[PDB]
């Protein structure tokens, strides 16, 4: 999955 | 004499950095004149992030909601509208230290510096290109959300992207200062995946024109190829085609070197079948497609 920043 | 990969001035854009609050969650915003733009998913949670919805999430929150702070200074939020995956918040003051700017939608193969920051405050400077896949190899951690990139014209600043999220790959995603992403990715915490990506052709022959400009030349033949017929073997190692926009473009550094366009597409179809052989160009093992003609330029 995509991981904020 | 020299080729390095550079980046513009960054103080400009130190200026206009500060810090954005919003209950757990901390990250950068820029500031311009009374404005200041921060990713939409500050507002979300260690779960909304899961599934969220993005005008229900904003209407729970207020002015107050936000905590704004340009160095040790407090800020006043006063306005807060959303366009498109960012946040506009307006704030009582227009800040002192905003430059001529403006805002661009970099297309893939261009590059950007980027300016990476944590907690509103500066911690690095360095080079990106645009992939044609619309993801960039940067070095990003938590908390760097809300850093930019931009190019400088002269005293001009544009800026090109804001930084709002990492990849499975280890690459990053973040939109246009209007909000609206470079690729298709959205922003929630679900699987997303990078495209298939290929190497950008005009600039490694950009490359090439830096590194004969810079006097390694052993990678010259005198030999010619079609603008079909290399871009057959470019088909073959997953290089973009070449295309007569592409050659003109490139037309000044041939001039520069003598050197025909094709013909460094004769060196570039050798290189790519016959590698180097541990040989360097510019120091490189590889053939680097992360330059501009405009960069290259600009730098010789």
């Amino acid at each position: 999955s995509a991981v904020a920043h | 004499s020299g080729f390095r990969k550079m980046a513009f001035p960054s103080g400009k854009v130190e200026g206009c950095m500060v810090q954005v609050t919003c209950g757990t969650t901390t990250l950068n915003g820029l500031w311009l004149d009374d404005t200041v733009y921060c990713p939409r998913h500050v507002i979300c949670t260690a779960e909304d992030m899961l599934n969220p919805n993005y005008e229900d999430l904003l209407i729970r929150k207020s002015n107050h909601s936000f905590l704004v702070q340009a160095g040790n200074v407090q800020l006043r939020v006063i306005g807060h509208s959303m366009q498109n995956c960012l946040l506009r918040l307006k704030v009582d003051t227009s800040n002192p230290k905003t430059p001529k700017y403006k805002f661009v939608r970099i297309q893939p193969g261009q590059t950007f510096s980027v300016l990476a920051c944590y907690n509103g405050s500066p911690s690095g400077v360095y080079q990106c290109a645009m992939r044609p896949n619309h993801t960039i190899k940067g070095s990003f951690l938590n908390g760097s959300c809300g850093s930019v990139g931009f190019n400088i014209d002269y005293d001009c600043v544009s800026f090109c992207y804001m930084h709002h999220m990492e990849l499975p790959t280890g690459v990053h995603a973040g939109t246009d200062l209007e909000g609206k992403f470079y690729g298709p990715f959205v922003d929630i915490q679900t699987a997303q995946a990078a495209g298939t990506d290929t190497t950008i052709t005009l600039n490694v022959l950009a490359w090439l024109y830096a590194a004969v400009i810079n006097g390694d030349r052993w990678f010259l033949n005198r030999f010619t190829t079609t603008l079909n017929d290399f871009n057959l073997v470019a088909m073959k190692y997953n290089y973009e085609p070449l295309t007569q926009d592409h050659v003109d473009i490139l037309g000044p550094l041939s001039a520069q070197t003598g050197i025909a366009v094709l013909d460094m597409c004769a060196a570039l179809k050798e290189l790519l079948q016959n590698g180097m052989n541990g040989r360097t160009i510019l120091g490189s093992t590889i053939l680097e497609d992360e330059f501009t003609p405009f960069d290259v330029v600009r730098q010789c």
